[PDB]
């Protein structure tokens, strides 16, 4: 906070701070183009929205807006952290205390303003030339801006498909080729050359069309496949062939849709690439993708939710993930209650306070 | 596309007294006796085959480029390569009402792919039936002087080569007349469907 | 709110927006065009229609209306949201409260409008050139708008087709590459080269009605494979081959097959595309299916349902998928059932209250 | 060294799915000459005949008569698939290497190390993770308690950290099945409060 | 991309009484002046062929570039090698008006990359539609001696021959015609996009 | 980079007088009849042809190599191999206010890689438009005596050749023109980025 006035100056008080400006294209090229990042980020927001939360609050996380419930807040909130680093909540406050709508704003048309002290004092929602600028200047601080960690910027988050925008492009251009080589590309199955008796010589309309005739009747298709075809003088028939068939691209794409799912941090199994037998039997897979990449997501969300909206209430409120009823981490809890449950030498409310039980 | 010319040549803008010179002039028979509107019909026979392998035009005639259908969504590469001044770009109807565009359209001259490339977007779209029909001036001048000289002198290399033996008779000189068209033909490596 | 009301402005209020423009031609190519997408659709929208739910208002959800039945109407509204992103739902309204009709809108016809304060205030249904203009500027808001998550657009859904939208076109054309290969192809058997005395001679005709009749009847078929075949002076035969035989962009069709079942979110196991093996035994990967992509995806149109016919009542009413006596999920009953009722130290109520039974 | 392997061999992909003319073959046409153009009128009946009837899956293998003159060499992309596949995917392996994570956990392909996860989590909170908190929480015991006046410790929990429970089933049951010893002598080993 | 000539060659800057003492004519004749009409036309026809080969000037004519986009960004090669004071980009616009532009554009001499290339990062912008005509005045030097003087022997090499052989008649050097004009062709291997 | 020579050769440093000798002297038709000032054009012509397949320049004559920006950080390898003595390496700026430079730079001469070769790491830096120029005085010695005879032998079997036929005519010695050459031509194994 000390040094908290002297890089504010350098980016310049007051003024809008943008960051990245690819950022939205990203989201068309790298989400609504391929299906690993498209699929990569549907896995984990729909992930974080399911989880339980531990607290009144949650009334407002319940229903926190006309048309966007408690499970659609998070896709919408998660689903901006994923794509662009940060995560806004617009709070409106008719009432004095725990304002009755939340409002994810979308973080392509969000910037920041360093102000004095280096932390925020405004951010502008800019849609067209038209701006807002939300203050900050104020106990209750209207947005919270969740961020991903940035080590080089000091006022945006990094989002993942950044880190991966090489092995997007090599997956939507390979997946390209492809298409593209189905759309152009000129095989023939042969081609019957007809020299003559020059080096050069065409054949008459009269001969080219008795030479479709018995080259549409009597030769092409499935029912004349192999009929001997009689050569006179001149004609000659060269079969052609195509000769990288399969494979154009093939692993450098099956490489690339995994390092996408590498930077979401989604398993291989999860998303249904194909690849190595790394995690074994979806019991571990779901286990590690509920504990390296979506619970450590959600607990630092609602760790952020926790003080933003304590801020409204008199009372800090804690709020954290369930971490229990997950069924992902049922591995996890077989483990941990055949472990004390086995422990016979210890008593019967000496095992409860362990496993999370009320004693009797 | 039919692209017939308009006009051909007066004859008289022919370097006919000049190719009598290319033909024996320092060093030969005498000036000699040539019929002389026969050297004027073997210039018309390597111009029109000069004319054809490189594209080019050589004499600025006048040309009327007539067909259905635009072939990419706005550009029109024009085959005879240098032009200059679209006469009219005036646009039949399949019953021949004749009604011409004068905007909408700006030539871009070019000596590699002359076009005609249309403002924004929007070339004029055609009567169903009632072909487009483009007027233009393609060629370097309008006299035999403001050719490049190259160009020339493969006609008077090849014009003389018909005046000299007259069946096709056999005969890889360093710039012969190959190597004196080949700085002027078209290069396309386009196959495909645009 | 507040953001909302400047980003109306900027689009224009009162006007239709339409969004999308190839949702119309993606649904003739990729769901009606290849067999991957089409079942991977039903696959998903057959299983949401089969989940039981938790609540009167059940009763219109059982008969909506005539010819179009409780799972039937699920079949079409889940398959409206995963071929465009959006799904609608018109009420008949000749009662006050809990409106005895319901109508899946197909969202080809529909189109938002943004109205005054951002949030809409019309739907347009257009057919032809002909319009309706529902009105949204009342409290029971006759149409629910169910939203897949969209970053980047205001009002309306990513379709994950849309996502898909290059792998549908690489394994619709890789398969009318091998469709079109064997009906228009001039493979022969060979060819009976004739030269003559000169480089170039016909045969005559009577010659030639001879040389068929001496292929026709002893060489061609199975029952003349590989006569001796004396070839006098002039003729040849040359027999020709076929290079690429099998294997025609088999594999990057079979790559792009599991890239719609990638975006789609079904395993590879279920629809019954080849693949290395990644889930096991079907136990989990028809599991995995209803806990990564039907139950995420169930508990978000409910939680819609929930609301929008709650504005019909007085009171509102939650509606939740049951999570319970759906049989994909036995694997996580077992799972939790041995392990409580094998914990022997907490005693016989204190275990049917874990499990969900009614207490005695 | 290589992180930079990593960022140009996955680079090297892009710009060549990016800069690269394959063809799918080559209408030769020489001519009577050694070389030869076709006229504009011939050669809009060549895209035409090639634009419409030989292109594209749907003309997949037409037979394609070849008068004199012209000649179809097909050409080919020999290396197709895997450019700088495997230096890439070592390179991928060295970075993971360096700051300690498995290659199991972030995801990366390669040969099976670690078996079932119950390890590789354990190996990450223990080789990389633990160690590397365990010597930042000793920084903030002694940095933190140089505002206070007694000294305070601070080191990891090592308990109820869900990747050691490998380590904890194997000592709970170790001693717990050691029936020699009391009751109150394995609370003292396990670290509950004695009774 | 047009580049025309604005003025062609004097004629009295070639060196006909030179390529005379090349020939091998004759030293002391009273006529002395029968081929004077055609030794230029071949002189004329030798050094168009090697500008083409070699994208060189040798004379020093000046030139005019009107193009429409560029090429790059801000680079803009110029074809004709050998250049130097580039008069004028004049910026026409979309019809009519010509505002020349001092523009702050630079001038990169070279033999091999003559560029155009612009300070401000940026070359002035073009009206869409209009097009940016460059006169510029590229060569050697204005008189013939200025030259490089084996160039100027391909020229004596090849014009030689023309006036040897009239038509394509065939007919091994250690330094020919080809192998002074190899040291000042353009030696390219891009193909790509930039 | 133009590099321009700024003067050429006299004429009268040329060994026309010998030339004359190596054409017909000890056989022959007699002294014979040649054009004297014609055979200081061939001279002038197998030079060239010779300096630049050697990239030498045998009279010694002085050059002006002004280029842009320093390729390397420091060494700058100068074309004309045989030199001695930098001119001057005076540094103009956009506008032109040409301030020379006396020091910070030692010319490391030899015969393969001429350099600059600035000390230390630090090469003057260029003025941002305004580029640099160098003025250096290549080649061997100022009279024909000077030069490797070998290499002049070269000059005199090529410009015999040029006198001895005019156009490109056919006609494998074993120390030929190209044989005497080839140990002074440069053999670079370079085309990467440093």
């Amino acid at each position: 906070s000390v040094t908290g006035r002297i890089v504010a100056m350098a980016s310049g008080a007051g003024r809008p701070v943008w960051g990245p400006r690819d950022t939205v294209s990203l989201m068309r090229t790298g989400f609504a183009g391929n299906p690993v990042g498209f699929r990569s980020v549907k896995l984990i927001a729909e992930a974080t929205a399911a989880v339980p939360l531990i607290c009144p609050v949650l009334d407002l996380l319940r229903r926190p807006n006309a048309g966007q419930g408690r499970a659609e807040l998070f896709e919408a909130l998660i689903g901006q952290i994923l794509l662009s680093g940060n995560g806004y909540l617009e709070a409106v406050c008719p009432e004095p205390g725990v304002p009755r709508e939340l409002h994810v704003l979308r973080s392509d048309r969000m910037a920041v303003v360093p102000g004095a002290d280096g932390w925020p004092v405004g951010y502008d929602y800019t849609v067209g030339g038209r701006k807002h600028r939300f203050d900050m200047t104020g106990h209750p601080d209207p947005i919270c801006h969740i961020k991903s960690f940035h080590p080089t910027d000091d006022h945006y988050g990094l989002s993942p498909m950044q880190a991966a925008a090489v092995a997007l492009d090599v997956h939507n251009a390979a997946s390209a080729w492809s298409k593209a080589l189905l759309d152009n590309a000129a095989r023939p199955s042969g081609a019957i050359i007809y020299k003559g008796a020059d080096g050069q010589g065409v054949l008459a309309p009269e001969q080219y069309e008795r030479l479709i005739f018995e080259m549409e009747t009597h030769h092409q298709g499935a029912r004349n496949a192999g009929r001997p075809m009689l050569l006179e003088g001149g004609l000659d028939w060269k079969p052609m062939g195509f000769s990288p068939s399969d494979m154009e691209f093939h692993e450098t794409k099956a490489a690339a849709a995994r390092e996408i799912a590498l930077a979401f941090g989604v398993p291989p199994m999860l998303i249904g690439i194909p690849g190595d037998a790394t995690y074994a039997n979806y019991a571990e897979a779901n286990r590690a993708f509920y504990r390296l990449t979506v619970l450590p997501l959600l607990t630092r969300v609602s760790a952020a939710l926790a003080w933003w909206l304590s801020g409204y209430l008199g009372a800090q409120i804690e709020l954290k993930p369930d971490l229990d009823q997950v069924p992902a981490l049922a591995v996890e809890r077989d483990q941990l209650w055949a472990r004390i449950g086995a422990a016979g030498f210890l008593s019967n409310s000496e095992k409860r306070v362990l496993l999370g039980l009320p004693p009797t | 596309m039919m692209l017939n010319e308009v006009t051909a040549v007066p004859g008289t803008a022919l370097p006919v007294a000049e190719f009598r010179d290319h033909l024996r002039l320092g060093t030969g028979f005498a000036d000699l006796g040539a019929e002389d509107a026969a050297l004027l019909s073997y210039l018309r026979a390597a111009i029109a085959a000069i004319e054809g392998r490189t594209a080019k035009a050589l004499i600025s005639r006048g040309f009327r480029l007539a067909l259905t259908a635009w072939r990419w969504g706005d550009m029109q590469t024009l085959p005879i390569a240098p032009v200059a001044t679209v006469t009219a770009l005036r646009l039949v109807d399949a019953a021949g009402v004749e009604t011409p565009v004068a905007a909408g359209w700006r030539l871009v001259p070019d000596m590699a792919r002359p076009r005609i490339e249309a403002l924004g977007a929007m070339l004029p779209m055609i009567p169903t039936g009632g072909r487009v029909e483009i007027d233009f001036t393609a060629g370097f001048g309008a006299s035999w002087s403001a050719l490049p000289v190259d160009l020339a002198q493969a006609v008077f290399l090849l014009a003389a080569q018909y005046y000299e033996l007259r069946h096709d008779g056999a005969a890889a000189m360093p710039f012969g007349v190959m190597a004196l068209i080949e700085r002027w033909r078209t290069v396309r490596v386009l196959g495909g469907r645009p």
